[PDB]
Order: structure tokens, then sequence, then C-alpha cells
């Protein structure tokens, strides 16, 4: 079942074209990064840091990461922001996940915007299908409808691998 | 989560006869078995929020886990508190104190009270009773200090065995912007004050 | 050098472009009160009204009529007695009384400031001490003026006879220009700025420069003032030339003449352009009278004029309110 | 078809014409070009020691204006910084932000001169260095000494549009001038005796008409043909500035679209 | 003091064109017209090497 | 003293980049707000928007040279939209755009020649 | 019929000011200097004028 | 409000009827209460039914179509649309008619 | 009636100044606030820069149409000046209560 | 300042931050004006004192 | 107590508290101030 989020540098056309494709829809597909930021030095970084995002995996376990990087709890709580607000703690500019997760068929495409604080990042593309399978005795073909419909100016990254794992693959972008 | 609520000493001898005249008229008994921690975040610079609320307290309860069994330090259901503290001016009114009721899910649990470094502290485990009405419930105490640093193994430690039952009536209102569970909730465990009247002297305590 | 009260100086002074062959001797091309200014009279917005200039914020931003105004504060140190002593000592929080909203925290172990701290608010500089448990230290500090902010040029502490300590403290501030700073040229445009335009939205036209200030049109026919309109054409003159053109009261020189010398550059011999909007790019119907000139930067900046009351303080004797100043 | 119509070039400015468009785009372009076109500049000066004769507050202002390369820029992570105002770590950090140092002293009796050339980057090849305007010579002024005046300062630049500050624009002026004749009586010329005889024809003059008639006048007609011409700074290569001008004047279309589709 | 870098109304850089500048309406026997010579075709910016005041070798002459 | 704050001008304080809100009066016809955006966008979706026989409206017009945004009404009439009629403009103006970014990336390095090199 | 300055919008005896004030009072009477004062400055900012 | 269970109730209703014959009826191309129907697998060429009326509006813009009102059309189900099929391969011979008339 | 903009000055309204016989020489003017709410009344019901646009002085107005947007009435109200429907349009947004017909 | 309506003027927010103004408190306005003092003095939309 | 700087020489003085106003190595009798250490935020604008 392996992951393969993607980044493009020629968004806007994923509100466009897939609707334009003659095929199936289903629902949301949105998350966000949360950067944070300490209000005073000490906890800077690593297990004791200033860095912080709970991450919205908003599609299924609506349970944030409760994650100062790479520091595996998980909890909803949202309270945990007021329990971190102790006098304490801010934010940085972020990019989060929106969109467009929709039906197809063996496989299904995940689609979401991207959302810098700076308003835009560029949309991120996904596709779930069976993992029985080796990574790749189908992936690429899967691609050929990362071709179809035709997709443009994808960045390099490669998230790999049921989706609880794109959490910390968040990170693989977020770390970008 | 604006708790309201009051405070009653019940000797012990007079306890489980106090029960008859609770559980067989309420909700429970439910024993009640949960292993603290308060971590203090000692920290810097003053002013600290430093008081007792704004120390952590990671809150695990346990009272289906066995007292001998070993997975339980980061696999049994934990919690965490701050909690706002109880109202000022609230004399002889049931205090009011927000709450943040914290929930976890990793094998990974108290860690991260460490990876934002607090130290260890004080602990206990509330042990007592609870008798509900609906959202609203009675919470009569028992909080003995465990034998040892995370270890779930009885007898543990009451400031003494002829321990005082701090009986505790209670609601937890979602946001107190609101009149409405304010008079509403205060009256009716106003009654139950009544009710423990026919058996108990329920008092606030600041907080 | 000089520790002086109330100095305001340029940032960066010029000469008037078009002078008169009498400042030579005025020493005046050598220390400028003028800075010359691409000026354009055009009705433009509305923000330049009777008697109003509006200036664009680009040039504000690199540099124009900006000043620096330095303040200093005297204090020496009386002493009466019998014996009497009243040392520069660093008011203690222990036996004082009385004086709050210090803070002393930006005082050395000398009882007075470094340079160049950054000094803001009713912050405090110098302190005093009074004799008369835990007794008796008094406070004839002087603190300073909220209305100020800004650093400290310098310090200097000497001695006088007198027969004590004397201290001298001087805190410069920048000033920038603002909306409701005076400006005005050298013929009687009292002006004062309405607005500020960034680059884009001025009339971008079409050489195309853009007006650095730029005063309406209807402060010319009334007030006859056809000076200020040749001194423009005149300015530009000393465009490609560089001729500083002198300006002096009675001499051949003519707007006739003056003109010749305009088109002799690609220009129109009367002064004007055509002149493009900022934000359509539509050509204006009229033609604009673009021509540099230099604006004196007055004083009397409006930060140091504004002005607000609400239960102040008041007079011993009538229980009124007090005066202007003090605070306030 | 065409769209442009370039004349000379040089390493500071950038000559030529736009054809088939509308006033608006190409005003819209001006504009564009003209403020918010990403640059670096530095924003922030600590002074430690300074005994010269400018003032700290009147050197933040002038190491300021001081141009910077910039180049690429929109391009991260390297060899391009993004905002420091919505970046993944905190406060200042050299990861949106390059750090700049001045140490100069005395060691003559004479006069220092100490230009742009003396500052110091920190080698991340971004860049970064300033520039060099002048012809084999060091760079724009800064400041002056006699005796012992050493000043040491510490500058780190951030990222910035005209907007913010005109210090950032790496752009002089531009030189737009549609309809040279007057075709359309855009602009009423002031006579003052006889019209077409007190106004220089411009140098863009030369090419076009419609002299001669007495056709009459049209005006189904709408302004094309714009001789702009734009010029930097020294900042960032002689466009660059226009290149860069629509990739984000296109994408500011997009923020529209984007917020309208979607729901 | 010095020139003031970057013209008021323009961008046009003024810091490096006066070491330079000084160098000819003193030293080469050409004219004011001689900045003509440095890329100075608007008004504009060009009055600005042209108004100024050096003064700052009158002003360097005080040290402490 | 009292200078708004410059960043001011470049960051929606959490305002709504757009806003599409119809009118009454007039009927099919709604009226949009950029903020923080303004005097360059504006400008283009008028001068060209007025182009497409499907509009009978085009609003646009700075409320106040102190805050940074601006409206924009539209009115159509009838059939649709006008959020569509809106978005047919800028669709056909990033479009119309590369037409010159394309020229421009096209002959620049075309007359970089003639002005010798070498390679 | 003809054309507007100061004869008609200015302190005039049957002045076009004094002539809304005086029906039907101030407003859309106070509306009237909004209306003229804007319309036209915003005229006035792309007619472009000077001397 | 009730208009909406009517045609959302029918919805489900022809979504049972669009399994066999697999209609998808996506309603993409556009929103209308009016309602689009669809086609498995899939240039285009549309499919519309509304009182039920069995308008064969094949269109993209609009695609030269063709059209019939047979059965009461309340009840269903999956054969009446595999009628619908068997209509559309005479519209295909149509469709090489279509070519015909081109030239 | 105040509010409220930034920079340290007050803003007023040009066709105002006529009344305060005072340009823009960089004048100072005074403001009183009312505090109870039976004052301002007053100033709210008889005294208003609108109830006070005719003083009895002269049963004459005493504001009206002056400097910048005067010249430009004049140079506008001519019949030599025509609109482009380009705007009109644009100008229309002023009126500011707007029948929302275009004319 | 061209863009006023007649009977306007622009106050700025240096002073409106120390100007009043008192009012008494209307059951109309509890929690409206409560906004007010929980926001502070240095906020435009802020008080000063509280009068009981 | 601190350091102290004369008008002329500039050479440090470090005089003491409550003594005379003057110099050493020289003549003259006022003096000014080191400047502090000090980083100071400066904004270039």
């Amino acid at each position: 079942p392996v992951h393969g989020v993607i980044y493009y540098s020629s968004p806007s056309m994923a509100t466009f074209l897939s609707p334009a494709q003659d095929n199936l829809v289903r629902t949301y597909f949105a998350q966000h990064l949360k950067k944070w930021v300490v209000q005073y030095k000490l906890y800077r970084n690593a297990v004791t840091p200033k860095t912080l995002e709970f991450l919205k995996q908003n599609i299924n376990p609506s349970m944030l990461a409760c994650v100062d990087e790479a520091t595996m709890i998980d909890a909803e709580p949202e309270l945990e922001d007021i329990i971190v607000r102790t006098k304490l703690w801010n934010f940085r500019q972020s990019f989060t996940i929106e969109g467009s997760i929709y039906e197809v068929g063996s496989f299904k495409v995940a689609i979401a915007n991207v959302l810098q604080k700076s308003v835009w990042k560029g949309i991120l593309f996904h596709v779930t299908y069976d993992g029985t399978e080796s990574v790749d005795l189908a992936r690429p073909i899967i691609q050929e409808f990362f071709l179809k419909c035709f997709l443009q100016n994808n960045k390099s990254v490669t998230p790999v691998y049921l989706d609880s794992k794109l959490l910390l693959q968040l990170f693989k972008q977020r770390i970008d | 989560m604006q708790e309201l609520y009051l405070l009653g000493v019940v000797p012990s001898r007079r306890f489980e006869a106090v029960v008859n005249s609770l559980s067989k008229t309420l909700d429970g008994p439910k024993t009640i078995l949960e292993f603290w921690v308060v971590y203090r975040p000692k920290d810097v610079p003053p002013n600290l929020p430093r008081q007792p609320d704004s120390w952590l307290r990671l809150c695990s309860n346990i009272e289906s886990h066995d007292e001998t069994d070993t997975e339980w330090s980061k696999n049994t259901q934990w919690s965490m508190y701050l909690e706002g503290n109880s109202e000022p001016k609230r004399e002889d009114k049931c205090g009011i104190r927000p709450v943040n009721r914290a929930k976890l899910t990793n094998g990974s649990v108290t860690e991260f009270v460490e990876k934002m470094g607090y130290e260890f502290s004080h602990e206990y485990i509330i042990q007592g009773l609870e008798y509900f009405f609906f959202d609203t419930t009675v919470r009569i105490y028992q909080t003995l200090i465990p034998s040892q640093q995370r270890s779930i193994k009885p007898p543990f430690h009451p400031m003494n065995e002829e321990q005082p039952w701090i009986l505790h009536v209670y609601t937890h209102v979602a946001d107190a912007s609101n009149q409405v569970a304010m008079a509403k909730a205060e009256a009716n465990l106003t009654k139950v004050k009544t009710l423990l009247s026919a058996f108990c002297d329920l008092k606030n305590v600041r907080l | 050098v000089r520790m002086d009260t109330m100095a305001n100086i340029l940032y960066y002074p010029q000469k008037p472009l078009a002078t008169t062959r009498s400042m030579e001797y005025l020493k005046f091309r050598e220390l400028p009160a003028g800075q010359n200014a691409i000026v354009a009279i055009l009705c433009y917005s509305g923000y330049n009204q009777e008697d109003s200039i509006i200036m664009n914020q680009a040039s504000i931003d690199r540099g124009l009529f900006r000043s620096i105004f330095y303040r200093t504060y005297t204090d020496q140190e009386k002493k009466i007695g019998m014996t009497v002593m009243e040392e520069f000592e660093r008011p203690v929080r222990s036996t004082t009384l009385r004086m709050k909203h210090g803070t002393y925290d930006k005082l050395e172990d000398d009882g007075l400031i470094a340079p160049g701290t950054r000094v803001s608010g009713e912050d405090i500089i110098i302190g005093k001490t009074a004799p008369i448990q835990l007794h008796a230290k008094r406070d004839v500090s002087t603190p300073l003026r909220s209305t100020e902010s800004g650093i400290v040029d310098q310090v200097m502490v000497t001695t006088n006879q007198e027969g004590l300590k004397f201290v001298k403290v001087r805190m410069r501030s920048t000033r920038i220009p603002q909306i409701g700073d005076k400006f005005a040229s050298r013929h009687g445009q009292k002006g004062t700025i309405g607005m500020t335009y960034r680059h884009e939205d001025m009339p971008f036209s079409a050489q195309g420069i853009v007006p650095d200030i730029i005063i309406n049109p209807h402060a010319i026919p009334s007030r006859m003032t056809v000076a200020h309109l040749v001194e423009c054409q005149l300015s530009k003159v000393s465009a490609l030339s560089g001729f500083e053109g002198d300006a002096t009261p009675f001499t051949d020189v003519t707007v006739e003449a003056v003109s010749k010398l305009l088109r002799s550059h690609g220009f129109q011999s009367r002064g004007f352009e055509v002149m493009y909007h900022g934000h359509t790019g539509r050509k204006l119907v009229a033609q604009v009278f673009l021509g540099p000139t230099y604006y004196q930067r007055l004083k009397h900046l409006v930060d140091d004029k504004i002005h607000a009351r609400a239960r102040g303080p008041v007079q011993i004797l009538t229980r009124q309110p007090v005066e202007g100043r003090s605070r306030d | 078809e065409t769209h442009i119509t370039i004349r000379n070039i040089s390493k500071n400015s950038v000559d030529f014409v736009l054809t088939n468009t509308s006033l608006a785009v190409a005003n819209s372009l001006r504009r564009v070009v003209l403020a918010e076109i990403p640059t670096v500049a530095i924003d922030l000066v600590e002074i430690n020691v300074n005994t010269s004769v400018m003032p700290d507050e009147f050197l933040a202002h002038r190491l300021g204006m001081i141009p910077l390369d910039s180049s690429n820029i929109d391009e991260p992570p390297p060899v391009g910084l993004e905002y420091t105002r919505n970046c993944d770590c905190d406060q200042y950090c050299p990861k949106c932000s390059v750090e700049l140092f001045l140490n100069a002293k005395c060691t003559g009796e004479g006069t220092m001169e100490i230009y742009a050339r003396d500052l110091v980057v920190s080698s991340n090849s971004s860049l970064g260095h300033p520039i060099l305007a002048d012809p084999k010579s060091r760079g724009p002024l800064i400041c002056k000494l006699r005796k012992e005046q050493e000043i040491s300062l510490r500058c780190i630049a951030k990222k910035g549009i005209a907007k913010e500050h005109a210090k950032w624009s790496p752009t002089s002026a531009v030189a737009f001038e549609y309809d040279p004749w007057n075709k359309l009586q855009h602009t009423d010329y002031w006579f003052e005796n006889d019209a077409d005889a007190e106004w220089p024809k411009s140098k863009n003059a030369d090419w076009e008409e419609p002299p001669r008639e007495g056709e009459p006048f049209n005006f189904q007609e709408e302004p094309r043909r714009f001789y702009m011409d734009v010029e930097s700074v020294g900042s960032i290569p002689p466009n660059e500035i226009m290149v860069q001008g629509l990739r984000i004047l296109q994408e500011k279309l997009a923020v529209l679209v984007r917020d309208l589709d979607e729901e | 003091m010095i020139i003031p870098i970057r013209c008021f109304s323009c961008g046009k850089v003024i810091g490096d064109k006066w070491d330079t500048y000084l160098t000819l309406l003193q030293e080469d026997n050409t004219e004011g017209e001689a900045l003509d010579k440095l890329g100075l075709q608007r008004y504009c910016c060009r009055r600005m090497i042209l108004t100024h005041v050096d003064l700052i070798e009158k002003l360097l002459c005080y040290n402490p | 003293m009292n200078q708004p704050e410059r960043y001011e001008l470049i960051e929606l304080m959490g305002l709504p980049k757009v806003t599409y809100e119809l009118d009454s009066k007039s009927p099919n016809a709604a009226v949009v707000t950029l903020e923080k955006e303004d005097h360059t966008l504006a400008n283009m979706l008028a001068n060209q928007l007025l182009s497409d026989e499907r509009v009978l409206f085009a609003g646009y017009k700075v409320p106040h040279p102190l805050n940074h945004n601006f409206i924009l009404r539209v009115q159509t009439v009838e059939d649709c939209s006008p959020k569509q009629v809106i978005v047919d403009a800028a669709k056909s103006l990033i479009t119309h755009l590369e037409e010159i970014k394309v020229n421009f990336m096209r002959e620049w390095e075309l007359k970089m020649i003639s002005v010798e090199g070498v390679e | 019929y003809g054309v507007v300055d100061k004869k008609t919008v200015g302190a005039s005896q049957g002045g076009l000011v004094h002539t809304i004030w005086k029906e039907k009072g101030p407003e859309i009477c106070k509306g009237f200097f909004n209306g003229i004062q804007r319309v036209v400055n915003y005229w006035l900012l792309h007619n472009g004028f000077s001397i | 409000i009730l208009n909406r269970l009517y045609f959302f109730c029918i919805q489900t209703q022809l979504l049972e009827v669009a399994q066999c014959a697999e209609l998808h009826a996506v309603q993409g191309y556009y929103s209308f209460p009016y309602l689009t129907f669809s086609k498995g697998k899939w240039w285009v060429l549309a499919y519309n039914v509304e009182s039920n009326s069995w308008s064969v509006r094949l269109l993209n813009a609009a695609g030269q179509t063709l059209y019939t009102q047979d059965v009461h059309t309340t009840k269903g189900t999956l054969s009446i649309e595999s009628f619908s099929r068997l209509s559309y391969l005479l519209e295909v011979q149509i469709l090489l008619f279509n070519v015909q008339t081109a030239c | 009636r105040i509010r409220v903009m930034p920079y340290s000055t007050f803003r007023l309204n040009l066709s105002v100044t006529s009344p305060y016989n005072a340009d823009f020489d960089g004048d100072e003017m005074n403001m009183h606030v009312p505090q109870s709410e039976e004052t301002r009344a007053e100033i709210q019901e008889i005294t208003m820069v609108p109830k006070q646009i005719v003083s009895p002085q002269s049963n004459k107005p005493v504001m009206g149409i002056v400097q910048d947007t005067l010249a430009g009435v004049r140079k506008f109200s001519l019949r030599d000046n025509f609109l482009t429907r380009n705007a009109v349009m644009n100008i229309m947004l002023w009126v500011p209560d707007w029948d929302g017909i275009l004319p | 300042d061209p863009n006023l309506s007649l009977d306007e003027l622009g106050v700025p927010r240096s002073i409106a931050k120390t100007l009043t103004y008192p009012e008494t408190v209307t059951p109309y306005n509890i929690y409206q004006l409560q906004e007010l003092v929980r926001n502070g003095p240095d906020e435009h939309p802020g008080a000063k004192y509280i009068i009981r | 107590t601190m350091i102290y700087l004369c008008a002329d020489c500039g050479a440090r003085n470090t005089i003491q508290a409550k003594e005379v106003i003057r110099c050493r190595e020289c003549g003259h009798r006022v003096m000014y101030k080191m400047r502090t250490k000090r980083m100071v935020q400066f904004e270039a604008r």
C-alpha cells in the first residue's frame, strides 16, 4: 500500500482538470501543518523544543499529531493548545494541505490544495491502491493515470509507505 | 471545562452507612483507581504561573487494571490536567474551575511532559466513590499515596489509614459564558446538598 | 561638539539650484536651508488642496527632508547648608520618596545613562538625592518628557564653581516627514503635507520621473507669485547644463530668454510636459508644469503640536487645569 | 505575432516595445515592476562601537538603500530565501535572512573613505554580495573617517517589496509613451501660439502616423503599441525584473480564480 | 553629509557616482555637462550630485 | 507616531482576501472586495473585463487610499453568473500574459547575439 | 442648460446649494457635497489640471 | 424541502437502477436540479432523462441528439436502461450517419 | 462625527473650510468631546455641520463647493466633455446612494 | 481629506486612545461593553477606568 | 565607579566618584562617557 504524495509547480488545475475528467467523485481531503515556537528559549529543538505541529489528519483519525517533530504521541485536543498556552509557545509559517479525495475504482485519488500562511504553497496529489503487490508492479502504471489526467511541474519529493503513515510523511515535506 | 464543586469530610466509621444512604438512592457504587503524576514545570523566569493547577497533572485511570500487571505505565489509559482555578469570591458557593481534560494514544505517554521537560513532583491516587446525576456527579474522595513512585502495588499511603472521606459533589460545565448551567446545576447540586445534609455537611474550600 | 538645547539639522542639504549672485557672501551655498525637490503643480486627487501639498513616499523613504532633533538636559548640584550634599547617586527604592513610573533600570552605577541607550517614554536619565529609618533620601532628579523619544547622543560631566558636579545629557531623535509637517518654498507658499502616495500612484510620466511633492494650482493666481513659477523653469534648465542658473534680483535674464534655453534640450519652451496617470496610464488631458525647486523643511513638526487632555493635573490655588505642556 | 520589439539594451536598462495588448495590462505591468518584485536589502543593524560622524540612525537608513545581488531569489531552499515573515524557523535565522558584516577601523592619519566593498557576507554564494555599479571601483560610498574612529556593525538582510519601503524595488524608473503623435487625442496640448509647433516630436515618434487629414480622426481605435523602457538599479540584472514581473503577476490573478472555483 | 546614495525620485544609485564625478568638474576640463557621461538622462536625480554640499571634509576635522 | 504599520500593507490581518456578495439591486450582479491587493490587479479585469460581450457592468474603485483594498461590481444578466464572468476573464488574462512572457524570453537572447558574444 | 460654476454651487442667493436645504432639508442634502465633491474629484483625478 | 425528499429518495432509487448499466450520473458537468445522468465507462456524449422522458440529449456543448417517450417511467429497473443502450447502439450507427452528413 | 483615521492630524472636509476662515497653513483646531448623554444630544439635533450650512446672518448658505472640486465642475460640466462607456461605470461607484441602475 | 462625508471628522487613534466619554452600563451593553474592557486601554476598541 | 573620557586627549581617566573633574597626563576639565557595549536594535528606514 505504497504512499506517494507529490508536490507540484503547476497548481489551480486540480480544481479544474479533475472535474473535467469524466469519472466519479467522493469527499474532502484537507489537513493542516501548524508550526510552533516557545515564547522563551530553552525548549528550542529536538526532544524539548520550540518546534511542534499538531497535525490535522481531518479525513480519518480526527487525531492531531501531538508531535514536537519526531516525538510520537497523538491526541484530538486542542485543549492541549491551551495547556501549552501557560505563558508559552507561538507559531511559524506552516503550510496546510487541503482538498478533494475522490472515488475512482481499483484506485482512488486524494487531492488537496496546499496553503502557506503566505496564502499559497502548491497542490499535492495521492492515489491509494491495493497493497498486496510489491511497490512498483503497477505504481508507475498508476502514474500513467498521473498522466491521465496529465499532471505537470511535479516536485521531486516522494513520501512512501493505512494512511496513518502519511502523518510522518507530512514531515517529509514539512522539513523542506 | 468549568467543574462546580464542594467538600465535606466523612469519617470512615460512618462511611459505608452513608453509602447506604447514597448508593441505594444513586448510581454506582464505582470504586476509583487512578494513578496520578502531578509533574511540576519548574521554569524560568518569574512571574511563573506557579499555581498548583499550573503544574501539570498526568492522570492515568487504571481502575480496571491489575494491581501488579506490568504493561500499565504507558499502555493503560492516561490523561493530563492543568485546569483553571476555582473562581475568586466563590464563598460557600461551589467552586468553578475550568478543566482541560486531556486524552492520549501511543506507546509513548508520559514522555511528552518530559519532552516538555517538566519535573516530577507529588503523586497520589483517586480511590473514592462516585454517584451519578446525569452530567453532574458526586465524587467522595480517597487519595492514597502510592507505595513507591510508578508502583501500582498496594498498600498505599493515606496521611492516615483512618482516612477522611473527602465527599465532593460536582458537575462539569462546557463553557461558563451562559447563565444557564450556572444556576441550573447549582440548584440541582444544592438539592444534592440537601440530600447529603440528611447525613453530611459539605462546604466550599478556596482553590 | 556644541552641547545645545533644541537643535535641528538636515540629513541631506542642497544648493538652491537657481540662486542669486549674492550668496557667495552669505556663505549660504556652504550651509543650505534648502533641498531641491522635483515639484509638480497638479490638481490630482484632492489631498493637496487650499494651500496644502502631497509628497511622494518613495522619496521620503530615501531621505527627503529627513531631519534630526537634538535636545539637551542641563543639571548642576545646588548646595546650601551648612553642608548639605546632593550627589548624582542612583535612587534606591529602599528609602527614597518619591518617584514611580521610572524606570531607573537604565542608569549606570554612576547614576547617569550611557549612550546610546534606546530611551523612550517618561524614562529617567539622572538621579538626585537630598537629606532631611529609613531616612532620608529625596529625589530632585529630572525625567524625560514623554512626547520625546530616541537614543542618547552623548553626556558631558564636568565641574562647576559653585564647587560640585555638573552634568549635561543630549539625546538625538531622527524625525521623518509625516502627514501634517510644514513645508514652504522661498516665496511664502506655506504648505502642509496632506498625503503620502507610494511611487506607482504618483503620475509617473513620461521621461518618466515622478514628482517629489505636488502643490495645487490654486495657490498661484490669487497669491500672484510668478517667481515660484520662474524658479522652476530655471531650475530645470540646470538640467543638461549644470550651469548654476543665477537668479539675481535685477538682471537682463527673462522668461522669454530661459524658454529658448528650454527646447534647447528637447522639452517644452514653457516648463510643461505630458503626464501619465498612475492608476490607468491614460495621458492627462491637461499638461503639467513639472519642474524642480527647493522647498524648505520648516520647524515645528506635528508630533510636537498634538495635545489631548482628560482629567489631568490642576493648579493648586485655582484648582483648574494646568497650561500647555507638562503632562499635559 | 508578435508582442515585443526590443531596440537597444545595456547592463542597467532594457528598451523595448509592447504590441498586441491593452492599455490596462501595460500600466499594470509598469506598476508591477516598480513595486512587488522580491529583493534582498538590509533591514536591521546592530551597532557596537561607533565614534564616527554619521549617527547610528543615519547609518541604518544609508546602509539600507545600498543594493544587493538577488538573481534567482524565488527558488528555495538555496539560491533563494522566502520572506523572513512566513518562515519555518523562529525570530531570525540564516535559513531566511543573509548576515552581513562591517568592521572598519583606521590605520592612517590622512583621511579614510569606506565604500560598499569593505562589507563581508558569509560565503554562502547566495547571494548575497552587494554590487559595484562604479567602473572598476568598489561600490557606493558609506562613510568617512579620520583618526581612531572604528565602527562595528552587524547587518542582516530580509526579503521585501517596494510597497514595504522604497528600499527594495530593484527598479529605477520606466519610460512609456503610447501614441506619440496624437491619434486618439488622449491629450489636449496647450498652444500657445501654434499647436504642432511648440511641442517636440519624440525620438519614439518616428514609428507611426496619422498626420495628413482630416480623415477625420478615428475612435473605434484603442491604444495599442506602448513604448516602454525599464531601467534597473543594478541590484538584479536588467530583467530579471521584467521576466519576474509577470511570474508574480500571473500568480496574483490565480489567487483570485482559486478563491472562487473551490467553493 | 556625503552624497545621498539613491536619488530622491528614482532608484538610480549615486553613492558610487561621485568619487568619480568630482574628478571631472575639477579634473578634466569638462562642463557641469560632463555628468552626462555617467548615465544621467533624467532630470532628475542628476540634480543630486549637482546640488550637493560636501559637508564632511569640513566636519571631519573636529577630532576628539 | 500614528503611522500605520507598513507590514500591515502586505499582510491580511485575518481578513478574507476575496469576498463575493450579491447586491440587491442590482439583480444578477455581485460585488467583489479583494484586500491588501489593489491598483494593478483591478485595472486589468476592466479594460479587459469589459471586452466580453457577456458583461453589462464593471465596477472597480478604491474607497480610500488609506485602506489597501478595492471593490468590483459586475452585472449580468442574463444567464450567468457573474462569478463566472470574471473568472473567464482572469483565465483569459494569465494565458494572455504568457503570450508575452514567452515572446520576451524568445526575443531577448535573439538580440543578445548581435552585440557580439561569443561561444 | 448651461454650465456649472461658482454661480450655482457656491453660497449664491438662489444658490443650488441653498435650494436643497430647504427642500428637502440636510440630506440627501448632506450627501450633495459628498457626491459632487466625490464624483468630480474622481473625474478630475484622471482629467488632470494644472498651470 | 419535501421536493428535496422527492428528488433524493428518487436519486437512491435510480442509483439502485444505476447499478446494472453503470450510468454514473456524475454531477460535475452541470450542477442543475435537473441533475446529470451519465454512463460507464464514459470527447463525451451526454445522457439525459427527466420526467422521466427519454431525451437522449448527447451534448458537450450540444451534440446531435435523438428522443423518445417510451414507458410510464415510474417503475424501473436495470433492464430499461439496457434498452436505453440498445437504442444507443442504433444511435452509434447514427453517429456514422453524422459522419456521412459532414460532407 | 469622529472616526477615526491614523496619522496625527485632524482630517476635515474641504467644503467646510470657508466657515473656519482658515487654510491648511499648518493651522491648529480644538476638539471638545461631550460627556453626558444629554449634551451629546444638543450638539446633534441643533448644532451640526449639516443643520449649519445656512447661517441666518444672511439667510444664505455659508458652505459650498470650493477649490479644486469647483475648478473641476466647470471643466466637466462642459458639453465638450463626453464620457466613454468605459466609465461612467468606474465613476458610478460614488453617489454614494446608488439607484443601482446605469443611466 | 476629500473622502469624508461633510459631517465627518478624522480622529487619529493616538487621541481616540485618550478621551471619553463615560457612558453608564445599560442592560443592552453589558456584553458589548465588557469586550471593550477585556481588550485594554491600549487597543482603540478598548477603555480606561471602571466606575462603581 | 566608572571610566570617563576627556574632550581633547581622550585617554582613559578612570576617575573615582566624588573627587575633582579633570585629567591626568595633560589638562582641561570636562569629559564625556564611553559608548555602552551594546548591540542596539536599529531599523534601516
